[PDB]
């Protein structure tokens, strides 16, 4: 089909030279004679019948003059309830050394966005079980969330976490998009999803697919990697009437990757150094995650906030994109309270007292009230001394301490590295337990009671246990 | 006043890291380290006393 | 031999105009001998990095095509041998007698050819394996600043490996790859010379490329050591590589770009550093055992200017690396040495990646030394024997037995019974300066009397209840008698 000729190798931008009718943008190039697959995506119309393509795997090897094909249709993917289970690439290769994914339906990566008159209007409530989230920023289900992070804060536990707790439980199928992440990771999540049984080798009966593109990956793979799990997870959503839910770690990556080609692709530098289609390019990918009319996708993403700079234009940008935030704070982690949720700074939409619910809602803003005043306090604290505040501002620090431990919760998934059994509170145990610290019930506990626990009568049981081995 | 001048905010003197943030978050543990320490000697006479009647 | 002509040499870079079959990331050979890479293929020239000196090369020179993407030498002929960024062997010993070569961008293991870390990968440092273990197949960085000790604590475990390769059983024996990127020869060489004289040289692979060595050269070193551990990883033999400098390979990347007409991004450096360095890193793995269960350890070092871990190439590679060990020069000249930052340093376990002996004292050395250093960080006291001055006092104690010496790495059975002395609270009668001094007198004594304690300890891998009695008579009964 229109047999192209490479005419330039440089880096992952290989241009092509067709003599025949030019292959539309986005379309599809396979590079005949290499031992394995490498496809070449459009991205632009050069000129003189030559069009720049970023590849989806290693140029090494490609010599000019080597002839390439059109696929004529943008990057399709195996689609269907066969993927799960199967761990499948960029390109849509099975990668499990399982044998072909025998799907009877075939997806493009690249599609348009969901219109406006098919947006949907409702607001529920995510019980995830952490009482950060829960309380201060609570989930929606269909919502977009958004797990914005630095590097070490607690993004890849805290979504592990999120699907032991929610996606074991709900009903309908998962995928986990691993975009630009460690390989030894998506292994991790592979064979402990095996044992965990969401990924069953022998029946049918798995419940999560998996797509990975790692960071040893070239940058054009790792850019669309994101685009073939929303599109697996679109079919989940269109085709097939159900709820989806779609784990992306990292989405940094995709902004990142295009930011490693769009020098060679042409483009003069943007601020910081991003490409000028950043803003552009995210929404295109994000837009099409959302919860349609026909059928709902509850997307929680994981963003890496380079160098702890929430100012960057990446995580600034991704920001307007997603329902509910949890932005994890280093200094937080620091202190040790994990998950490091930083209770000021994480917002949600559904943070409404018409929503959920007045007590809620109250409890909630008056745990981020004092915590602030006792962020005013520190300040004073650093000149005057602790022992010369005043009683009032001393109760103050101690309620908020109090709550700051509370609000750490031990994880199943990190029962190896805390060695605590993990919790799980329900959201009414939650809003109880801070009330109740809020109003003093529990000033006569020690501090250390409070922390690495589950519900307020784990709490209150922890400091017997210190006074009996007192 | 103008905009413009660098504006502070609370916290600063922690999030700084500073040698007086550091004197701050010792001096805050140093302080309720002790109290924990009388708050669990009175949980253990309450116990005791409970134990007792 | 297909072949092309030098339109133009400059600065490294030759837009060789011919050859119309070259591949790309292909070695060429010039007519003087020197080899090149061809990277920017354009539609009339062929953009060749020289491997050397340009001044051989001239205008209208021969550039024949070597046939092969870029590869290097590999094997176990290796070990010993002092080799360049080509393979070419530069000890002076004689020609390498590796029989396999092995290109040096090749893919990385996938998801399934690897497996959970399970091997502790011992550095023979206190700090490093009690507080931040490193596992076999964990990529930990060594980041710092200048004259930080860095290169230090990659040479101690590199003479560390000693006691398990002279060994018998060969899943412990750990051979090592050191890839000096811009260090001087003068440099390279004392290193070597410590390790000759350590005899550790007889398992180490010293790939170097020096400031002397053409950017290109310096560019590819990492790629080259990592596919040489490669080797030892996919035969079922674990290995451990040190990418010395990793920023200055980026610096080398950067120069390399910017010759080729690449257009630059931040600082400079290339927009694909970061692959440039997630692809060197990422072939680091613990292969399953299908695969020959294999491990490849890598412990890149970055340099960090004014201690900014926020810099572009140290968040680059932070992000990559599962681990990340932070020396600061404050604590180095506070007189923690080595001077590891135990409250910012991280390492994931490894899956237990440490040994069950070095966990039971590690856990309680860590929860102490958190505390300690949460309470002691005013220098302003005022009164709180029971509380404070109890617990900044075993956290005086704790910080002391982590100070260690240089070129003296410690068996783990011995770090556990140091660090048993000090977490069990046996030394926090003794004098804070005094510590050190019990901390070597003890070693010997144990060493010396007590060895079959020692022994038992290093079989079994845990430290049992009658182990743990053991231990109480010999620290309590040496402690006594330790002040004549
Ligand atoms: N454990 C130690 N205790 C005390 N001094 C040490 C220790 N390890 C290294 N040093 C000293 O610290 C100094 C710097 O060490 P080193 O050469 O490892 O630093 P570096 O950060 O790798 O240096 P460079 O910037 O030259 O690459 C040297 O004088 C060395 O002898
Ligand atoms: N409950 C917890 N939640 C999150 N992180 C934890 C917890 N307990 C310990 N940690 C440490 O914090 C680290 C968080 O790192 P990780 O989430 O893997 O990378 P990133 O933070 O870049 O996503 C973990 O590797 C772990 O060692
Ligand atoms: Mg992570
Ligand atoms: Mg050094």
């Amino acid at each position: 089909a229109a047999t192209g000729r490479i005419v330039a190798v440089i880096g992952a931008v290989v241009d092509v030279q067709f003599d025949e009718g030019l292959p539309p943008i986005l379309n599809a190039l396979e590079v005949q004679g290499r031992e394995t697959r490498l496809v070449l995506e459009v991205a632009q119309h050069l000129g003189e019948s030559t069009v720049r393509t970023i590849a989806m795997d290693g140029t090494e090897g490609l010599v000019r003059g080597q002839k390439v094909l059109d696929s004529g249709a943008p990057i399709k993917i195996p689609v269907g309830p066969e993927t799960l289970g199967r761990i499948m690439n960029v390109i849509g290769e099975p990668i499990d050394e399982r044998g072909p994914i025998k799907t009877k339906q075939f997806a493009a990566i690249h599609a348009e966005a969901p219109e406006f008159m098919e947006m949907s209007v409702e607001q529920e409530i995510l019980v995830t079980g952490i009482k950060v989230v829960d309380l201060l920023a609570p989930y929606a289900k269909g919502g977009k969330i958004g797990l914005f992070g630095g590097a070490g804060v607690g993004k890849t536990v805290l979504i592990m976490e999120l699907i032991n707790n929610v996606a074991k439980a709900h009903g309908g199928y998962s995928v986990f998009a691993g975009v630009g992440e460690r390989t030894r990771e998506g292994n991790d999540l592979y064979h402990e999803m095996i044992e965990s049984g969401v990924i069953n080798l022998k029946d049918a009966t798995s419940k999560v697919a998996l797509v990975y593109g790692q960071m040893n990956e070239p940058p054009g793979a790792r850019a669309r990697v994101a685009l073939t799990g929303l599109t697996v997870a679109e079919y989940f959503r269109d085709q097939e009437g159900q709820d989806v839910l779609l784990f992306i770690d990292n989405i940094f990556r995709f902004t990142q990757a295009g930011s490693e080609v769009s020098a060679l692709l042409g483009r003069i530098p943007s601020a910081v150094g991003y490409q000028p289609t950043l803003a552009t390019d995210m929404g295109t990918m994000q837009e099409r995650i959302t919860t349609t009319k026909k059928g709902s996708i509850t997307s929680v993403q994981a963003i890496y906030v380079p160098a702890d700079d929430l100012t960057d234009p990446a995580p600034a940008t991704t920001f307007a994109h997603l329902d509910a935030t949890t932005v994890l704070s280093r200094a937080i982690a620091e202190l040790g309270i994990y998950p490091a949720v930083d209770p000021l700074d994480s917002t949600s939409r559904i943070m409404d007292p018409n929503i959920v619910g007045s007590e809620h809602y109250d409890v909630a803003r008056g745990v981020q009230k004092i915590l602030q005043d006792y962020k005013s306090l520190q300040d004073i604290i650093a000149i005057l001394g602790m022992d010369e505040l005043s009683e009032e501002d001393k109760l103050t620090v101690s309620r908020a301490r109090k709550i700051q431990r509370f609000l750490s919760q031990p994880f199943q998934v990190a029962e190896v590295f805390t060695g605590h059994l993990g919790k799980l509170v329900p959201l009414k145990e939650t809003i109880k337990g801070f009330q109740q610290i809020l109003a003093g019930e529990y000033d006569h506990l020690p501090e250390q009671a409070f922390y690495m626990v589950g519900p307020i009568e784990e709490a209150v049981a922890k400091a017997d246990k210190l006074a009996e081995e007192h | 006043d103008t905009p413009e001048g660098v504006r502070s905010g609370a916290g600063a003197v922690r999030d700084a890291g500073g040698a007086f943030g550091k004197k701050e978050q010792a001096d805050e543990e140093r302080y309720f380290r002790a109290r924990a320490r009388e708050q669990l000697a009175a949980l253990k006479k309450h116990h005791e006393n409970e134990i007792s009647h | 031999e297909e072949t092309g002509r030098v339109l133009s040499i400059g600065d490294g870079i030759a837009r060789v105009h011919g050859l119309r079959n070259v591949q790309a990331e292909e070695m060429v050979e010039f007519s003087s001998g020197l080899k090149g890479m061809s990277l920017n293929l354009e539609p009339d020239n062929v953009g060749v990095v020289v491997f050397g000196n340009d001044k051989l090369i001239k205008e209208g020179d021969i550039v024949k095509r070597t046939g092969a993407i870029v590869d290097v030498p590999v094997g176990e002929e290796l070990l010993g041998r002092v080799v360049d960024a080509l393979g070419n062997a530069i000890d002076g010993k004689g020609p390498i007698g590796s029989k396999t070569r092995r290109r040096v961008g090749l893919k990385a293991p996938g998801i399934i050819p690897r497996i959970s870390v399970r091997e502790p990968m011992q550095t023979g440092i206190k700090a490093v394996d009690s507080l931040v273990p490193i596992g076999r197949g964990q990529r930990e960085l060594i980041i710092g600043d200048r004259q930080t000790g860095k290169t230090s604590i990659a040479i101690d475990t590199i003479i560390n490996q000693k006691r398990f390769n002279d060994g018998t059983d060969e899943k412990k024996k750990l051979y090592c790859i050191y890839v000096a990127i811009g260090q001087k020869r003068s440099t390279v060489a004392q290193l070597v010379k410590r390790l000759t004289d350590a005899d550790a040289m007889k398992y180490t692979i010293v790939v170097s490329a020096t400031a002397s060595d053409a950017a290109p050269l310096q560019y590819l070193a990492p790629y080259s050591g990592c596919s040489m551990g490669e080797y030892f990883r996919d035969n079922g033999k674990h290995a451990l590589i040190i990418y010395d400098d990793l920023s200055k390979q980026a610096v080398a990347y950067r120069q390399m770009s910017l010759l080729l007409r690449r257009p630059p991004g931040r600082e400079a450096y290339p927009g694909d550093v970061f692959y440039l360095h997630s692809r060197l890193l990422e072939r680091a793995a613990k292969m399953n055992d299908a695969f020959g269960g294999g491990s490849l350890t890598a412990l890149p070092v970055i340099e960090t200017q004014a201690g900014d871990v926020s810099a572009y190439i140290p968040t680059n590679v932070i992000s990559i690396t599962d681990g990340q060990i932070f020396l600061e020069t404050e604590l180095f000249y506070k007189g923690i040495r080595p001077a590891i930052n135990v409250g910012l340093s991280v390492s994931r376990v490894g899956s237990a990646a440490q040994t069950r002996a070095m966990k039971q004292v590690a856990g309680t050395m860590k929860l102490e030394l958190a505390q300690y250093r949460e309470v002691a960080a005013f220098a302003q006291f005022g009164d709180l024997d029971a509380a404070t001055q109890q617990l900044l006092s075993r956290g005086v104690r704790l910080t002391e037995l982590l100070k260690q010496g240089q070129y003296a790495p410690m068996a783990i059975e011995e770090q556990v019974a140091v660090i048993y002395a000090g977490v069990r609270g046996y030394l926090d009668k003794l004098e804070p300066s005094k510590i050190t001094k019990f901390e070597n007198a003890f070693l010997s004594h144990v060493i010396s009397q007590h060895q079959a304690l020692l022994g038992k300890i290093r079989a079994d891998g845990k430290i049992s209840e009658e182990t743990d009695a053991k231990l109480k008579e010999i620290v309590t009964n040496f402690l006594a008698g330790f002040e004549a």
